[PDB]
């Protein structure tokens, strides 16, 4: 059993956002709202239909009528970009019930360029006859990035793996890994990871080291 | 400093029995009931059950008779126990305090993978360049999630980035960075502090220059 | 350098917080609560605590209660039935087992005149019946129930019942009061004030609010006059 909730709700900076929460005779029982971010515990943002804990920004407000609760995020900030679950009480069975959940995305955010950092394989790792090159991409918006690898003008595809971007508050972050062998690493002139965000191609060099 | 913190095994084989423990600090269980709530990767929040202030218990209809919640007030400790572990018992498990009609305080949560796969410890490799300098830590080849990453036990309270995990060949890999001003890292020794709850591994890997 | 300030009506209850970070480790050796009218003038103990035994004293003997779990380094004070004489500065001093001391900012208690106590509603309108204790510390109120009883009633009626350990989706309001009674206070902020929506001639009577901080109950009473226009 889950309370009906829209999957996604967008919003420009400062814009108003409204998340609905529907349930049978929902308006004969308190409804509460929680916020959850990337790999974080939920946080109570609204409780008892229409109330707010101190520590929650003023621009949050809730209502409950016509068996449909609504979490209002007036004047939306980038730090409001999260997952929101409403919550309540089933009085048929005796249980507490959550909503399906809504992902609130915050648009109108600016285009920040990524800061790249290419690392060589540790000596400690080469003993293993394995060499991992770590090219980390940091502080970029939006969350679109294609990482490419090279070695003496020859692109390396197989043996590569790139992570999915994830948010830091004002930006997205990711990293790509190139996995050579001991000899593969030490037999090639200059390695490059090519990071692509927008019409931009940041490249960072690496030689014996 | 009212806190709930959960604890237990991170990895289990099927048909085993899960048993989590939630330590409620700064208060007494004698006058507050504690919830257990889980969240499967894809899906949302699912209420499993409650142990009320009075020790009474109610559960989720679907979770019928292979869930078990008890406690020990002397330790301020509320236990969960799950039976007949299948797949998508794999979830984040949270314990939360019950205030009136809502969940005022929540635990940090605990990730619990249910897989056939054996536990694998990470290999921790340092990353150094080869004004401000950015250092790094490569926590490679572990299973399952999660994997902590502190710098100097948390002394480094800034610039610390921990990047998402990649999944290849049933093993996870994670990298973490830290930026510090020129004439600090050489002068003063930075340290990486990786921890893998699962395998019970902890690793303090000082980032030497290279 | 700046005293938290607390204004309460004569007869009401105040809770005055005194917590070092709540841990599962009793580090509180002693807890002392002192009262003073001004400075330049003597202080008197409201209450002092040591070795799991508290001594309420003075005029505060009957009215002062150590509400915080001292085994959790919470030595908060609850002063009931506040008088005008109680107007002054309240100071919490906790001696820690590590022998350091913690003095909390003295709190100015300003006592206001007595609440109306006599409410006059007009039939077919909404009124509010307020009931709340005031504290520097939130979420201390563990239970609130409003009881209705017309001077005729050799009986009591639940207007609204709300508790920290509810196995319901909402407050309990029974009978007549269903659909009309509604909570205007934030119980989490120790505020049990309620609202009565569509008042009928028969609503007339005495409403009694029992507001609890643990076992300790504070009680208010409000006479409701209904009028036909
Ligand atoms: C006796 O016990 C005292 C209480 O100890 C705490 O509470 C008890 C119940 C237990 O739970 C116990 O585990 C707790 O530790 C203890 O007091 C504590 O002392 C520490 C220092 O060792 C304080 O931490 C520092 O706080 C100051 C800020 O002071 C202001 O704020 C605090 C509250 O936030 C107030 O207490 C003060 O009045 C001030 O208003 C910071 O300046 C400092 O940070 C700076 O230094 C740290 C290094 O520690 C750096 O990392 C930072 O960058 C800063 O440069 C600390 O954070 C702690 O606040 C304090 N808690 C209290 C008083 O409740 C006392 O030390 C014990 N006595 C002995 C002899 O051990
Ligand atoms: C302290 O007194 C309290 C009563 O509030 C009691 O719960 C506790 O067990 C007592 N501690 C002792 C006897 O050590
Ligand atoms: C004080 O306690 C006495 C015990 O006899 C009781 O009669 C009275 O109601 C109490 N009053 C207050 C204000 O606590």
């Amino acid at each position: 059993y889950t309370l009906t909730q829209p999957p996604l709700v967008s919003v420009a900076l400062g814009q108003k956002a409204t998340i609905t929460c529907s349930g049978d005779k929902l308006s004969d029982v308190y409804v509460h709202w929680y916020q959850q971010k990337a790999g974080q515990a939920p946080v109570l943002v609204i409780y008892e239909d229409n109330r707010r804990p101190s520590g929650i920004p003023d621009h949050f407000s809730g209502s409950n009528s016509g068996n449909m609760a609504t979490l209002t995020i007036s004047k939306a900030q980038a730090g409001d970009e999260a997952d929101y679950y409403c919550q309540s009480w089933d009085g048929t069975n005796s249980a507490w019930v959550f909503g399906s959940g809504t992902k609130v995305t915050v648009l109108g955010q600016p285009n920040a360029a990524p800061s790249v950092t290419l690392f060589p394989p540790s000596s400690e790792e080469l003993k293993t006859n394995q060499a991992t090159l770590v090219c980390m991409i940091n502080g970029f918006y939006p969350a679109d990035v294609a990482v490419t690898w090279e070695a003496d003008g020859t692109p390396i595809t197989q043996g590569v793996k790139t992570t999915q971007p994830s948010k830091s508050d004002s930006k997205y972050m990711a990293t790509s890994y190139l996995t050579m062998t001991a000899d593969a690493w030490k037999s090639r002139n200059t390695f490059i990871c090519k990071v692509t965000h927008g019409g931009n191609t940041v490249e960072k060099s690496l030689s014996p080291s | 400093q009212v806190q709930l913190k959960e604890s237990g095994p991170g990895l289990l084989q099927p048909s085993q029995t899960l048993s989590l423990t939630c330590t409620v600090s700064g208060i007494s269980l004698s006058d507050y009931g504690v919830h257990w709530v889980r969240q499967a990767p894809g899906k949302g929040l699912e209420w499993m059950g409650i142990i009320g202030h009075a020790g009474g218990t109610d559960y989720n209809s679907n979770l019928k008779s292979r869930v078990s919640i008890s406690r020990d007030t002397s330790k301020s400790q509320v236990f969960l126990k799950l039976n007949s572990l299948q797949q998508e018992d794999t979830a984040m498990y949270f314990c939360a305090r019950h205030f009136y009609t809502y969940f005022d305080v929540w635990g940090q949560g605990i990730q619990v993978t249910v897989s056939s796969a054996t536990t694998t410890a990470p290999s921790v490799y340092p990353l150094a360049p080869a004004n401000t300098v950015t250092l790094g830590c490569l926590v490679k080849g572990y299973f399952p999630e999660p994997v902590t990453v502190s710098w100097n036990s948390g002394a480094l309270t800034s610039g610390v980035h921990t990047f998402p995990s990649v999944l290849h060949s049933g093993l996870y890999s994670l990298s973490s960075s830290v930026t510090v001003p020129s004439s600090t890292w050489p002068s003063q020794t930075v340290t990486c502090n990786v921890a893998h709850p699962a395998s019970s591994t902890k690793v303090d890997k000082k980032i030497v220059p290279g | 350098v700046s005293s938290p300030q607390l204004r309460v009506h004569v007869g009401e209850s105040v809770l005055m917080g005194c917590v070092v970070q709540r841990t599962e480790e009793k580090h509180v050796d002693r807890v002392d609560w002192l009262f003073s009218k001004d400075k330049d003038d003597a202080s008197e103990y409201v209450l002092f605590y040591y070795s799991n035994l508290s001594v309420p004293t003075g005029r505060f003997q009957n009215r002062s209660h150590l509400v915080g779990d001292t085994f959790h380094n919470d030595g908060s004070l609850l002063l009931q039935d506040v008088q005008k004489a109680d107007e002054g500065i309240y100071t919490c001093e906790i001696r820690l087992k590590n022998e350091s001391m913690v003095m909390k900012k003295p709190v100015e208690l300003w006592v206001l005149p007595e609440e109306p106590r006599d409410l006059r509603v007009r039939v077919g309108d909404t009124t509010q019946m307020r009931c709340s204790i005031q504290s520097t510390e939130e979420k201390r109120v563990t239970k609130v129930n409003w009881m209705f009883s017309s001077g005729s009633h050799t009986e009591e009626e639940t207007v609204l019942s709300y508790d920290s350990n509810m196995r319901s989706g909402k407050f309990q309001s029974l009978g007549r009061f269903r659909n009309r009674v509604d909570l205007t206070g934030d119980i989490s902020r120790n505020d049990g004030s309620i609202k009565l929506q569509t008042v009928k001639e028969s609503d007339q009577g005495i409403y009694t609010c029992s507001i609890y901080v643990g076992k300790l109950e504070s009680r208010k009473t409000i006479v409701l006059h209904v009028v036909q226009d």
